């Protein structure tokens, strides 16, 4: 990473011939997603899956101050 | 080796490097190749390592000996005696003299 000299600087082409870009994503979603379930007492068809590291305390939002009342601490997107 | 030679180093292992599938070469055309500086070239990287490939070791079609009967006669223009006359006139003795003789 740095700064680029507009007089003196490699600025070097290249073409996607494989379309690899078309790959990229900036995890926007196309569409509303299918079926939503609100007002059902239960849901489905998501899986659980383990964690890759631990997560602090501090980088949940909510944050309630008891002692001792959450450690099993799990959590899941907006979907 | 000498018959494989007419093989494998021959004709395409003396001018290229054949192969086939894989990422392979392809025609990049990104940029000159000595214009800015003396080394653009090959400056990217490749897109993907390969996963797997299969193909036979060996077959009548490729990297078998192919043996011919010009590959002997330079073998045999290549000819090294094992012994020559100098040892089988005295060798010679040594077999006949060990019958019939003692």
């Amino acid at each position: 990473q740095g700064l680029v000299d507009f007089t003196e600087t490699q600025l070097i082409l290249v073409n996607d011939t494989e379309q690899k870009l078309s790959a990229l994503k900036y995890a926007n979603e196309d569409e509303e997603y299918a079926l939503p379930k609100i007002g059902t007492n239960s849901a489905l068809s998501i899986d659980l899956e383990s964690l890759p590291c631990t997560i602090s305390r501090d980088l949940l939002r909510p944050a309630p101050h008891i002692n001792d009342d959450n450690s099993i601490y799990a959590f899941t997107d907006a979907e | 080796l000498k018959s494989v030679h007419r093989w494998l180093s021959a004709a395409d292992q003396s001018e290229v490097v054949p192969g086939n599938d894989n990422i392979e070469y392809f025609s990049i055309n990104e940029h000159g190749r000595r214009e800015e500086n003396r080394l653009r070239l090959k400056t990217l990287l490749q897109q993907d390592v390969v996963h797997e490939t299969k193909t036979s070791t060996s077959a009548a079609s490729e990297l078998t000996a192919v043996v011919t009967i010009n590959d002997l006669l330079e073998a045999c223009q290549e000819t090294k005696p094992s012994i020559s006359t100098s040892e089988l006139v005295k060798l010679r003795g040594i077999y006949d003299r060990f019958q019939k003789d003692r």
